């Protein structure tokens, strides 16, 4: 039982560590909107400053 | 009239401007067109810049 549920919750938090990693593709693809709206004009700092948190 | 600008009397040039009615009331109509073309150029320009 102990070696089942081991190898069961390697196997999720794999999974997990795959969709945390694809999250952060995003949240980069949203930051380098907001970077590349910053530098034209039309998103002020603040805006930035949130997409970098 | 502010201004009677042709010589009376004259050969005169199609095109060429004869008096000067008062611009005050004018003026000031087209600060107020230009000012509002001087920040709509900028969402234009802004944005055909950032579509990409």
């Amino acid at each position: 039982a102990s070696v089942a549920t081991a190898y069961l919750t390697l196997k999720a938090d794999q999974a997990q560590l795959q969709l945390t990693k694809d999250t952060l593709g995003t949240y980069q693809k949203s930051f380098d909107l907001t970077q590349r709206s910053y530098d034209v004009g039309v998103a002020s700092a603040l805006d930035l400053r949130q997409a970098q948190t | 009239i502010l201004k009677r600008l042709f010589k009376e009397g004259s050969d005169v040039k199609a095109g060429q401007q004869l008096y000067q009615i008062d611009p005050a009331t004018y003026e000031a109509d087209y600060q107020s067109a230009q000012a509002n073309l001087a920040s709509t150029q900028e969402q234009a320009q802004r944005y055909k810049l950032l579509v990409a």
